[PDB]
């Protein structure tokens, strides 16, 4: 009966209810256990989640911090990969690290990242705004597949045979691919976009 | 508009 | 049928004032001075409700839905993400009700313009659509968390700082200083000079 | 992480 | 959504 049995549970929990659905009065059920004994380990529904969160990231995300003489470019790619994967890792998983702040265990590991990208060329300021991009633009799609997941069940069926010729290329180039591909390319591009930059191959 | 790959995929 | 009612208009008021965590039937049907009967049928779940809303709120503040006469692409992808992000902001919980958003019939003439417009530019289809869908869910991806934090950091400890170290501190005071609008632009930016070198 | 600005904002 |  110690924290990381909750998180473990709250975890196959997630999985069966998503997060919405997810209580800590059903956690409790989970476990067997009356609703104050697990007070102690989640004082509520958004501490669960925080903790759910660092599993997840702690489980999941290999890449967190910088590697050997790997190039800026290769962590950046390995770090918003991995990060997708932890994201995916769970029913809902995007929503449950939607607006969390890093403990101080992850303090220094964030240190590292930033040192690593100035020692190789970023100012401060680009090297933020580059994880920055990288980070928003990775969550920001694991969430639209998360919920787009969801939605299709609640709703009728889709009226395609109707779209005009572009958007149903589009619809079925979608249907063949999924998701992870429109994932890399953006994922380069960000890349390649900071690599202009630190090129100054437009500059004058 | 997100151009998500499965704003039209079919239930289950 | 919503469209021809206040339904939408009301729900949004009412976004603002309680959240999309407390849209609930019961408040809604009260605030628009009805029993839930009539709610019912004017909408069936909250899902259809915020697709209704999310739509009602493009059409309020989404104003660079479509390339203009001259502008480049780079342009239209610059102005299309800050106008995707000004309605998104518009409203209380806003990116949140745009999630998971299906557009309808009604834009798909919108939608089939955009790949018109950047195929004639020199997009294969296929890139056109990496350049959207980079731009859209990065756009999307700023909001949800500017929102949540915002949100969050009410029920939250203030950041023991000193506790965290140099470049990090630096990071939290430029953050304090200039807020998520810069880091926004960069990261568009980028996007776009990403695709403007892959191009030729 | 994302590196939101206000992910170390003060109430 | 919860009805009455």
């Amino acid at each position: 009966l110690d924290k990381s049995k909750v998180i473990n549970s709250a975890l196959e929990l997630l999985n069966e209810v998503g997060i919405e659905g997810l209580t800590t009065r059903k956690l409790a059920q989970k476990l067997g256990v009356e609703q104050p004994t697990l007070y102690w380990h989640v004082k509520n529904k958004r501490a669960l989640l925080d903790a759910l969160a660092i599993e997840m990231l702690d489980r999941h995300h290999t890449h967190f911090s910088p590697l050997e003489g790997e190039s800026w470019q290769d962590f950046l790619r390995n770090n918003a990969k991995s990060f997708r994967n932890a994201l995916l890792s769970h029913r809902d998983g995007a929503k449950v690290h939607l607006g969390t702040r890093p403990t101080e265990k992850q303090y220094e590991t964030l240190e590292n990242q930033l040192a690593f990208l100035t020692q190789q060329g970023f100012s401060l300021e680009n090297a933020l705004y580059a994880l920055s991009a990288v980070g928003h633009f990775t969550l920001g799609s694991v969430l639209e597949d998360q919920e787009h997941q969801v939605a299709k069940e609640e709703r009728e069926t889709p009226t395609t045979d109707s779209m005009p010729p572009l958007l149903r290329q589009a619809i079925e180039l979608f249907d063949h691919q999924g998701a992870e591909p429109a994932f890399l390319h953006g994922l380069e591009s960000l890349i390649r976009g900071f690599e202009v930059q630190l090129t100054a191959l437009l500059q004058i | 508009w997100t151009w998500n790959a499965y704003a039209f995929a079919a239930p289950s």
